[PDB]
Parts: structure tokens; C-alpha cells; sequence
RNA sequence: AGAUAAGGGAAGUCGGCAAAAUAGAUCCGUAACUUCGGGAUAAGGAUUGGCUCUAAGGGUCGGGUACGAUCAACUUAGAA
RNA sequence: AUGAUUA
RNA sequence: CCCGUCGCUAGUACCGAUUGAAUGGCUUAGUGAGGCCUCAGGAUCUGCUUAGAGAAGGGGGCAACUCCAUCUCAGAGCGGAGAAUUUGGACAAACUUGGUCAUUUAGAGGAACUAAAAGUCGUAACAAGGUUUCCGUAGGUGAACCUGCGGAAGGAUCAUU
RNA sequence: CCAGCAGCCGCGGUAAUUCCAGCUCCAAUAGCGUAUAUUAAAGUUGUUGCAGUUAAAAAGCUCGUAGUUGAACUUUGGGCCCGGUUGGCCGGUCGGAUUUCCAACGGGGCCUUUCCUUCUGGCUAACCUUGAGCUUGGCGAACCAGGACUUUUACUUUGAAAAAAUUAGAGUGUUCAAAGCAGGCGUAUUGCUCGAAUAUAUUAGCAUGGAAUAAUAGAAUAGGACGUUUGGUUCUAUUUU
RNA sequence: UAUCUGGUUGAUCCUGCCAGUAGUCAUAUGCUUGUCUCAAAGAUUAAGCCAUGCAUGUCUAAGUAUAAGCAAUUUAUACAGUGAAACUGCGAAUGGCUCAUUAAAUCAGUUAUCGUUUAUUUGAUAGUUCCUUUACUACAUGGUAUAACUGUGGUAAUUCUAGAGCUAAUACAUGCUUAAAAUCUCGACCCUUUGGAAGAGAUGUAUUUAUUAGAUAAAAAAUCAAUGUCUUCGGACUCUUUGAUGAUUCAUAAUAACUUUUCGAAUCGCAUGGCCUUGUGCUGGCGAUGGUUCAUUCAAAUUUCUGCCCUAUCAACUUUCGAUGGUAGGAUAGUGGCCUACCAUGGUUUCAACGGGUAACGGGGAAUAAGGGUUCGAUUCCGGAGAGGGAGCCUGAGAAACGGCUACCACAUCCAAGGAAGGCAGCAGGCGCGCAAAUUACCCAAUCCUAAUUCAGGGAGGUAGUGACAAUAAAUAACGAUA
């Protein structure tokens, strides 16, 4: 439409974010930044939705314009910016670290966590190429681009980063046999533990994963989130890690809450 | 302007599309360059994006590579002599790709001199040694030094001049050269 | 650009208007049950084909098929929850079964009636959009209520009347003020 | 006997009588009606010089038990 | 050969 | 019970001389604005290079003579930007003229159809309807209709070893 | 037989249950009628699911292309086990849950002439490998990277995917309801906390287990498959010298 | 909640239609109208015309301020507080309105960009710019306006403008400033001949062209053109280096040149700190702005497969003057008949091409039902199209823009007749058209967006008013005694 889009109407801003259709008729576009418009979490439905820190935009934009807020170490004073997944935010009033990771009912949820949890996260590569004079170099799901990484370190591997710099603290690479975390689809917020994966060499390399209780399904490549090997995550995890249980247990698990 | 999309065509079965929009800009084209030989004029065209695009008019001279030797100088422009697309671009002496020049010879032959030592046509210990160790390779064939004796040398131009605003190119040799100088000869 | 508010109705016109026997029966049971509108029958008969809806396009299909366990479950649950079902027919042929006369039972006009707050119908209908009652610690002026049962034990009157005391009357400071200006 | 006439255009006159206008060639386009053969050059429009070029169209002699040499016509199309 | 309208 | 001509009233559509009329779309041809692109144009402003003099000022042979700045004015090139105007091209609005496609619409008159409480002429059909009806084709006549040739039974016969 | 009523039948021509008023009564109820379009009714569009002797509807009859449809047959059979679902003595818990179980149901595997792709590798696997009953050495997919022949579809199962809103539907006292996605619980001064499910989603596209049904090519004037073989032609090609 | 009924007959069974019946986010109208909650609303005929008034402007600590603007520095002699106008930089291409066009076209799901542009965000990223590169030149930093303003003014009128005098920049035009090594060329010279070489020019990025590398299933022998490592010159020979892709002339590196030469900070705010060779010496922090390349993100444009109403009283269509392909070139941001030159004659069709109509924008969806289905969908969300009909183009990353210009056509306005200014299918409001449709109100409080930016602006949006379009709940009466 004649150059780019610059609002935002409700009902076009997804569904995980939960936000009300009523309330005004527009929604909070996500600015650019190093996460897409939809699998991301904005910092104005972030404070405004999740917590309840503030009650109206204007004052979550006095909170980041004020500059109590920080995240991946920097203040990031603009009110749509997107929160992505996997990332780190950090509140010097409480002495909170919030991490955005996902629950198995497909929402964005809120893991609290410590300064030193913070200062290290994960990043899934997306690419690897050559950049200029010869020096290879890998770019991840946070627009997070890197400089010298080891040879070993290829598509699909993910990355463990120091947070004052971008360089590396250390890698994980992609085999049968790793714990992972699903970033896409029906399957958002599962945590799946490879069993084998399948070529068709054209496009669209499809993975068997499964969780704890044996249970499996299939995603894509390019939605999973390999978070490290079987048993220890690398990163804490929210309430329920991933498991994604009947909805007649659920039923009777608040009924027996009440 | 001049369009390049395809709602103002037919569709291939036959049917005359309707007129649906209006042209745009994302859609354009321009007129041609007509490029010329001497007093070099270059005007810069803003394009989708900025990126500027200097339209080449009038150009006198440009680069030519020999790549048996893999060298690059700049020399002037004769004229065309050859061009598939158009006969019509030979005559009128217009400049475009794939086009068969004629070029001054002199930089290929001042730099054969002064790196091998070998006349055309018709002391120091460093120089000496720097030919005798180069020779067995100034035996290129006949037509090319043909060429060089009559000064005027067939280049084929690789460039998009009125997209770059230098016409570059390379000079011919062996099989496309016979295949040229069969298609000049036809009468 | 308002987001449109969804609407839906609740109730449903007869097919055919003029049958005696229809229009007798559900007049007994509006004079009986002190209605003013066969709006408030046919809602309760559409409400009545909605939970049957429910057990039909579920009892179609086999047993421990969990969408049929799940659904069927919240329906005996909320139904018993409100009780018009009873607390021992769960095996949802009685959900099938379910009459229009259990569900004006179950609303709150004759209710306050069974409690004997009223000695008839029409008075507990004054008595409700009067609000001299409260079904919990909130007033309310609304036959349809479809009590759960944990209701009747939170049955009290209107605070703000009497029979549950803190002020006499309206009416009745009137006429005590006219009897004070009266004997003077 | 031959010609030309501003503005108008058959108002002249028995009547457009006389005169004008149209006119070759190439390309485009072509109605009703019909004995289906025609009507039809229907109607109606465009182009046409000079000069410098370019393209195609041929004849005959030549090959161990694809191509060359040589000779002469105007035809058509196209571009500056 | 035909027997006007309406009941 | 029923058919058709003819007669009166009203409606609906068709044919129809009028090279009918208007409205809209597509469009050959001719003229063709306006921007844009290319060949020039050159008002105008402006930087540099010298360029000699009307003659002050000071410094030095202190006597003629010399050095440079100065208000002044040609003259010459070396350039930068540069509008009006201009050649050619592609885009192509709009007008004129024809053609064509559709949508409504006028019309002398001609020939139909339908509706009308009690119009005229017959009596074709329903009984073997008083010449058994009907089908096709052809001719005829006020009108139904009649007649010829073949066909059917929906016939008035399920029937002559 | 006027005024007029009446969707349809019909009423009204001096005894109107139909017209216009009074009374009564009924229907729906802050709504009720009318006009026009549309859906159910409508099996009066017929795939489910119409009719064609006479009610409207079998072409005069035959040939014939596209289209639609198209005979039967090719692996069945049996055994052996394994483990999952359903109940089932004993209840060995005071309506939950256990063992050997009489029974059923589909699943996984081996053999019966049943290769239902194998070469390089590392796991050598189940290791004939056995040290005294917790030991050194069996045949690579059971883990993988690559080559390889991978004859085709239609169908069907499962999954990925179908933007929200909408529809169905979990939970929720908007005081009920339409709604909405909120709310609930404290020692009510520090505060704590479950939600915002799930399903449907035509055709088409992707992976996927199956092999009934329908076609689909294979080997017949053998340019037919395995061939450790044995030659010749051909090019490619790592290690060294 | 898988329902039937009245009407052809003297009566009967049937076919078959009419009529009845129920509903509609289906409209109009009538008669009546007390309440709470929620809320559509000039689409249908005219995408017919519009008065008036609004609807997009914008700054910090931080681009430029001598406002001859306002408070007071007294921490400040250049200002350093606040601050209109103006230059600059962004945005004005989003939003909002309508549904006229358009029937493989838009659109929906689903692919690709190994075929391209992309401001802004987000992550990285310019020791190499003095070219006889030694006097050729300020680098504790270089040149020019010009607005605003001063005053002179000119037209009847315009968001009309000229003449003269200043002055600014992150505006224009220019421009140097930090190592060390390493290969090529020349090449003085010794001359060696095994051949060694002083001294000199280049190398960053970007554009354009050409070349080379960008890889690698397995093991030994015979030599040479000249030994190559070090030598017992018997030869031990190992050591050696290149990533991704399903797949590339991919990323990337290096040779040889092209360029009228791109970028490589002459910008700005706070706090002002340390070494002493005791100085306007040298270093030093937190930021804002901009900048070449790459990746990312918001996009954009093309694009694969499948699907659209009625019509054969539309059966052949396309190709003059592009239709189908190929080659080459131009143009493009890029592929491609997108356009041109030449050549081959192809491409679509009863499996419904092509032509006509459409009270046709498509879809998510809406009404109605047991199932199957039929009808509608301008209309809140997604994607298209348009700004009275057409055509063109500037600025920009992004427009074929209409609350932007230029022209033509039909409309229409102000005229002191020379000329000037416009497109409500934005919010209100008016005429006409009709069966058919609201106030010329209040606010940026929320929801979001934009700017230099927390602060401003926003008829986007929210609020109230008209409102029986539809939905939810629900008053008008109840309870005693006496005949």
C-alpha cells in the first residue's frame, strides 16, 4: 500500500500476546529490531500485560524512557521494541532478571531469574557465511552477529554468549541424541529430546521429537530450539517444561485446587 | 512511461487483458542510450533505492582485457564493425554490449616490447634475463599479429555501457576471432 | 475499525403458531409458574435443545473418545452443579431426557416460593423486582437465576428491608408521619 | 476554343445541363442484398521525390574406391 | 341447428 | 358443455418506409497539448591569469632614474553554475471524422395474443356428437372446418380352425 | 352483488356467523402488521433424493468421437512367541488398586521355496566371543555420513499447516442474560496464585504407515536379470616414485 | 427441533401449482412506545455536485538563534536559562472513505527470489585519502552564500512575489592528520654466471571488465624440462591448504586496469578527570547525529500449484501494428516480448478457449436447515482499486500520490475583465436521487502512530447527541378480612 505499513489494527497483532479486543481499536505494532513482528513480545505488552507494572502505555513509556528498564544489558528506550524469544531483561528496582521463554499453552511467559543466570543466554544459529577480507562468520535468532567462531560451530548448532561482548562463551552442536526447545507452530513450548530426522534433499528437513513421557511428533528444522543434551537444560525452565498433558487432567488438577 | 509489466499485454491464451490499475512506478522503464565515440558525457540517473546510474553518451575510451595474458589497459575506440543484434548499431556507431570494435594497439604493443623484447611489423642484464625467461609464449597465432601489424585491433565489448557508463571489453582470439572474421567477410 | 461486539440471540418463535394443545399447555404453565411472555418458555425450550444438541452429536459417537468423556463431563458436571440433572443420573440418556418444567423449578421465582417466602408465584415475582431478597450477600431483582443449590443454603432477605430488619418502610414512615401530623 | 476566380455552395434551372472534384501503384479496410457466382476499385483512409546503404531472390565449372571460383538481370522489402 | 347472466 | 371468424373497449409484445433518433463502450485515420529524455542555446551571475595608463605614498643613485600597492578603464583568454528558447524521440490526454458493438426509444400501417354478466354468424368437438376422432403433408373455403394420400387407437371390434 | 372484505376458497342481489361500529373472546407482547428479496417448507432441482405407458417428459432408427462405465485371475494358508487395551477369582485398600488366571481386541517379530537395496566406514550389534558364572575376538544401520537401483498415481490413516474476530466448546455469578476474559485466596500491615483451553476448517501443496479397490509399464522378429568369471573399447582417478 | 395445511370433483385417489406457515446482522414503511445493558447508520438509485469550518506537522542535555522576544547570569565576556519565526533533518506513501473498474484478473491457501530494491530499527564493519605522494597544502582545522530579519516595495484578489543590506549549519562545495611487516614490478651496481642486489612505485573500500583459486571415492612402481626442502645430492620427503549448498560462474581471496571518483567524522550535549618532560603539553569518560559494506527486521515487487457467477440466440481465438519460442541487445531494482533487431511458426480450444452480461471487488464470514445443501457477503479484519475521467512527472528508501504539481475534457468559484484558485468515495454539514439512511458538538483522558522527540500534533481514535436497524434483561401489580 503505496510504502510501508506503520500501524497496527487489533486482530491483525496476534493471538499469544492475549490482548483484549476491546480497549481502542489499535494494537501495539512491533517496531524492527532483532525478532520478527509475531514471535515477539513487545515492551509495552510486556510491563502493561504480563505484570501489571503499569496500567496505561503512557506509563510504561515513562518507565523506559526513565530508564529503570534494560534488556540484553541495554536500556532500549523505545516502547514497541520487540522482546524476543530466549532473551534476557534485567530490572535494578527488585533486583529482577526476566527471561522470555514459552509455555506449552503457546503464550509468552515471564521466568524470573537471577543477575549471572542473565548475563549468559542461548542463541540457535541461524547462518554462516564469509564476510569481508575473509573472516567467516555466523549470525543467530537475535540479529546477533558474530566474528571468528570456531570451524565446528555450523547451521543448527547453538551458541552460548557473554552478554558484555558478542563473542562466544562456548557452543553445542547438532546430532541425534540433544535437548531441545520447539519455537513455532502447534508444537509451541515443547521440549523434545531428538530421536532421528529425515533429508528430502530440495527442502524442508523434518525432525522426530519427543518428550520425557515417551510422547513424539514431528516438527521443522527451522522451528526447533536445540537447548543442550538430555537431562540438563542449559537454562532454567518455566513451570511445566514443555510436556503438554491432557486437557481432562488439567480439568480435575483445578478441581482438586479447589 | 514507458512500462515493463504485463498487464498491458495479451495473456497467452489469447485474451485482451482488461485495464485494472494504473501504471507505476515500480513497473517503469527508460529510453534508450544511444551511446556515442568522443567527448565523454556521463549523466547520473536516481533509481529505485538511490543507487545512481550513470547513463554512458559519447564515450571515447575504455578498458580491454587480452586474456591469454590476462592484462587490462585503456585504449581508444575506432568504431564498430560487427554487432548481432543490429546492423543498424554498426552504422550508426552506437555503443553497446557483445559489439566488435577496433582498437589502437599501440598500449599491447609498447607493453609487448617492454616486457618481451619482440619487435612487431616491419641490453641491460635485468631486461635481458626477464624476456629470455619469459619467451616461449610470443607465439600467439597469426590473425591477432596480424592485427598488431595493421595497428587496429578487434575487441568485443562486455560492458553495459548505458548501465555502467564504461565501455570495457576484451580483445578476440582464436575460434570467435575465425568466427568474426568469416561473418565480416561474407559478401 | 470498533472491534464488532458478537450478539446472539435466546429463544425461537413456534413453527406453527396456532395449535390449541400447544398454546393450552404452555399457558398452564405460565399461569402456573407466573410468567408474562412465551419468550421466557421458548428460551427455556431453546436452552433445553442446546444441552440436548450436546448429548446427541456427542452420544454419536463411541465411548473413551475423550472429546465424548470431556465434554459429557462438564455438561453432568455443570448441570448437577445447578441441578435441574440429579446427583445420581450421570449416564447422559436423563441430560436427553430433561423436561422445561425442571428448568422453571430451577429458576429463582418459585424457588422463593418452595422456601415460603411468598404464599404464591406472583408475590415472589413483586418480591424479587422489588428486591425484598438476596440470594447471597448481594441483592438481586432477576427471576431466571438457575440457583446451584449452594444457593438455597445462602438464601437470606433484603438487607434494606425489613423481615431481615435495619429499617421499617417506605410506606411505613409515611403513614407514621401522617398518624404524627394527624394526632396533633 | 481554352483558363482562373475571394465568401457562400445548386440558392440557378424543366432538370447539377456544363464545369469542377475523384483518378496510377502499394498497404489497410469493406455494408445491405444475393441466383452464393457477385456487389467491389463498394464506401472509406494512409504512403509515394532525391541520395547513401542494408536484406533476400540466380547460372555455369570444381571434388576419395560441408565449401570455393566465375558471370549477369531487375524484382521486392526495410533504414538513415 | 340453438338454448343469455348469476346462484 | 364447447369452437372459430366478424363487431365494440382496454392492455402487452412483434413486423414496418423513415439511409429513424438519442446514450454508452471499443476503435482505424488525421490534428495533437503537456510533462519526461536527447541535440543545441545562452541571457545572467561568479573564480583565475596576465594587462597598460590618468598620478598620490614611501624606500634607494638623492640629479635625470628605479619597486609595489592604489579610484580608473579597456583587451585577451582559463573556467563553474546557468533560466527563456530549441531539434529529435518515447509516454500519450483531448478534438474531428468514419466504422462497429450493445441499451432504450418515435412511427403511417400490417398482423397476433389476452382480458370483457348478458354482440352477430353458424355448430367443429365431447354419445357411433349425428360424415369415428386424432397425426403428418398438400390444396380449398366467411368461420369453425372440408377433401385427397399414407399412419395410429387415445375406437364404436381384444373374438370366426 | 352497493360500500367494501378476502394472500387462497370465497362473502355482499332486505333474515351478512366474513363487510362498517359496540360488546365479548383469542394470538404475540413494548412490540404487532404490511411491501419486496431470500431460506426451511421443496423428494416443486432430486449427489444423498424426483418424474418420463396414459398426468409435462423415450430423440423415427442405427452408426460414432470426446465423455462416463468396463469380465475373472497373480500371497492364501498355517504354526511359534512377544508385549499393550478391556474386564475377570483372591479385594490381599476401608467407591480407589494387585498378582497366575480362564476371554476378546487390534499391534511387534520369526519360520513355513516368501530379498521385504547393499558398498565404504567407524557402534561391531544381538559379540561363536567365558575369565570361576559380571570375561579378550561372531555377520554395520539397531547410531549415523555419504553412492546406489530409488516404475507411477488415485485412495485412505497420522502429522506439519490453515492470521484474528466469527462458529462449537472448558472455566468464570456481567447481580441473571446478551457480553467480556476476567478472577480467586491470605495472617487483608508484608502479599500469594490457576487462567485466557480444545475442536472444525472444502479443494490444492509437504512428510508419513498401509496395500484392499481402480487403472499403470516390465522379458517374446529376447537390444532379458543376476556373472566371483574371461576379454577388448572408453574416459575418470588417490597414494607414491 | 427429519412435522404440514386450504383450493380443480356430485364425491374419490393422483400429478401439479397457487395460497397459508416459520425465520433473515434483509431492507423500506405503518400503528404504538415506560426502563437497564450493548449498538448498526447516505452502500443499493447518482464513483452525482459541493458553500463553510477542520482533518499532519515536528526537538532534546544534545544541528543552526545577537528574535532590536521574555525572566535573571552573578557557575560563567561568546553564548552558555527559556524561547516564536526561519534554514536544516524527518514525516506528510501510515491512517481514514468509497466499491466505480476488474471474471485466471484481483483474491485464498501454498512455493520461490540460486531472479531483485529496502529508509528505519537491531548486530558487526573503513591504521593504507598529502598523488615528483621534500615545501606541492591551515589540520590546536579551510571557502561561499542564503533564509528568517532591516527597510524600499508591486497587484483588486492568491498559503501571490521582486529590488537592496547582513549573517548562520550535521545546508552546499573542499580537505590532511598513526605503526610495523609482505609480494610484485622495475632496476642502478657488482657483473656473477649457484648468481646476489642498493635505491624506487603500488597495495583500504566502492564501480566496471577479464583471468585464476574456491577441491578432495584408494594403494604402489619407471623415468625425465630442472636436483626443491637438507644432504652420505645414497635421496628420508612425510610436512603441505580452501567454507557453505539439494545444486551455482555462491560467499570469499588474489592478479591487470578502469572511475569524470564513492566511503574512510572539519557535527553536537554533559561531567570535567589524570601523567609529569609544571604546559592552553599529552592523554581520558557517558552519550546524540551521520556514514561504505554485510547480516537482520518492518516491508516491497515479481512468482510456482489449485480454486470463481450466468451464457454456445458466443465455436473457434491470438499474430496487422507481439501473438508462441530462440539468439543478441537495450531498458529494469531485478528475471522475462518488458521493449527493440533478425529468425522458426508457433501458443489456447467441447476437459467450454475466445466474445457478451453482471442490480460482480475477492476472501475470513452471514441467514437458513436432521444430513446433503441454497442464498447473500458494499459494509468493522486481510488483500486489491480509486480520488470527477484520463494521461504525465518531481521529491524521496517507499507514490504514477491527487487534503502534490503539469496538461486536456466536462463541472464550478472570485473578478476594480488583466488574471487567480479548486476537486468531501476524510469529519461534520448542504442540494439532487430516491422506498431507503444521524450533530456544521467535546477531547487527545484512554488504544496506537509520527517528529529532532517522555512534554507537541492527530475529526486515526474515544466521548456525548439523533437513533424501535438488530440483540439482552424487564414495570404496568401483589397480599388480608366482609356479601
Amino acid at each position: 500500500a503505496r510504502g510501508p505499513k506503520k500501524h497496527l489494527k487489533r486482530l491483525a497483532a496476534p493471538h499469544h500476546w492475549l490482548l483484549d479486543k476491546l480497549s481502542g481499536c489499535y494494537a501495539p505494532r512491533p517496531s524492527a529490531g532483532p525478532h520478527k513482528l509475531r514471535e515477539s513480545l513487545p515492551l509495552i505488552v510486556f510491563l502493561r500485560n504480563r505484570l501489571k507494572y503499569a496500567l496505561n502505555g503512557r506509563e510504561v513509556k515513562a518507565i523506559l524512557m526513565q530508564r529503570h528498564v534494560k534488556v540484553d544489558g541495554k536500556v532500549r528506550t523505545d516502547t514497541t521494541y520487540p522482546a524476543g524469544f530466549m532473551d534476557v531483561i534485567t530490572l535494578d528496582a527488585t533486583n529482577e532478571n526476566f527471561r522470555l521463554v514459552y509455555d506449552v499453552k503457546g503464550r509468552f511467559a515471564v521466568h524470573r531469574i537471577t543477575d549471572e543466570e542473565a548475563s549468559y543466554k542461548l542463541g540457535k544459529v541461524k547462518k554462516v557465511q564469509l564476510g569481508k577480507k575473509g573472516v567467516p562468520y555466523v549470525v543467530t535468532h537475535d540479529g546477533r552477529t558474530i566474528r571468528y567462531p570456531d570451524p565446528n560451530i555450523k547451521v543448527n548448532d547453538t551458541v552460548k554468549i557473554d552478554l558484555a561482548s558478542g563473542k562466544i562463551t562456548d557452543f553445542i552442536k547438532f546430532d541425534a541424541g540433544k535437548l531441545v526447545y520447539v519455537t513455532g507452530g502447534r508444537n509451541l513450548g515443547r521440549i523434545g529430546t531428538i530421536v532421528h530426522k529425515e533429508r528430502h534433499d530440495g527442502g524442508f528437513d523434518l525432525v522426530h521429537i519427543k518428550d520425557s513421557l515417551d510422547n513424539t511428533f514431528v516438527t521443522r528444522l527451522n522451528n526447533v530450539f536445540v537447548i543442550g543434551e538430555q537431562g540438563k537444560p542449559y537454562i532454567s525452565l518455566p513451570k511445566g517444561k514443555g510436556i503438554k498433558l491432557s486437557i481432562a487432567e488439567e480439568r480435575d488438577r483445578r478441581r482438586a485446587q479447589q | 512511461g514507458i512500462s515493463r509489466d504485463s498487464r498491458h499485454k495479451r495473456s497467452a491464451t489469447g485474451a485482451k487483458r482488461a485495464q485494472f490499475r494504473k501504471k507505476r512506478k515500480f513497473e517503469l522503464g527508460r529510453q534508450p542510450a544511444n551511446t556515442k565515440i568522443g567527448a565523454k558525457r556521463i549523466h547520473s540517473v536516481r533509481t529505485r533505492g538511490g543507487n545512481k546510474k550513470y547513463r554512458a553518451l559519447r564515450i571515447e575510451t575504455g578498458n580491454f582485457s587480452w586474456a591469454s595474458e590476462g592484462i587490462s589497459k585503456k585504449t581508444r575506440i575506432a568504431g564498430v564493425v560487427y554487432h548481432p543484434s543490429n546492423n543498424e548499431l554498426v552504422r550508426t556507431n552506437t555503443l553497446t554490449k557483445a559489439a566488435i570494435v577496433q582498437i589502437d594497439a599501440t598500449p599491447f604493443r609498447q607493453w609487448f616490447e617492454a616486457h618481451y623484447g619482440q619487435t612487431l611489423g616491419k641490453k641491460s642484464k635485468n631486461a635481458e634475463r626477464k624476456w629470455a625467461a619469459r619467451a616461449a609464449s610470443a607465439k600467439i597465432e597469426s590473425s591477432v599479429e596480424s592485427q598488431f601489424s595493421a595497428g587496429r585491433l578487434y575487441a568485443c565489448i562486455s560492458s553495459r555501457p548505458g548501465q555502467s557508463g564504461r565501455c570495457d571489453g576484451y580483445i578476440l582470439e582464436g575460434e570467435e576471432l575465425a568466427f568474426y572474421l568469416r561473418r565480416l567477410t561474407a559478401k | 475499525p470498533r472491534a464488532p461486539r458478537t450478539y446472539s440471540k435466546t429463544y425461537s418463535t413456534p413453527k406453527r403458531p396456532y395449535e390449541s394443545s400447544r398454546l393450552d399447555a404452555e399457558l398452564k404453565l405460565a399461569g402456573e409458574f407466573g410468567l408474562k411472555n412465551k419468550k421466557e418458555i421458548y428460551r427455556i425450550s431453546f436452552q433445553l435443545s442446546k444441552i440436548r444438541r450436546a448429548a446427541r452429536d456427542l452420544l454419536t459417537r463411541d465411548e473413551k473418545d475423550p472429546k465424548r468423556l470431556f465434554e459429557g463431563n462438564a455438561l453432568i458436571r455443570r448441570l448437577v452443579r445447578v441441578g435441574v440433572l440429579s446427583e445420581d443420573k450421570k449416564k447422559l440418556d436423563y441430560v436427553l431426557a430433561l423436561k422445561v418444567e425442571d428448568f422453571l423449578e430451577r429458576r429463582l421465582q418459585t424457588q422463593v416460593y418452595k422456601l415460603g417466602l411468598a404464599k404464591s408465584v406472583h408475590h415472589a415475582r413483586v418480591l424479587i423486582t422489588q428486591r425484598h431478597i438476596a440470594v447471597g450477600k448481594q441483592i438481586v431483582n432477576i427471576p431466571s437465576f438457575m440457583v446451584r443449590l449452594d444457593s438455597e443454603k445462602h438464601i437470606d432477605f433484603a438487607p434494606t428491608s425489613p423481615f431481615g430488619g435495619a429499617r421499617p418502610g417506605r410506606v411505613a414512615r409515611r403513614n407514621a408521619a401522617r398518624k404524627a401530623e394527624a394526632s396533633g
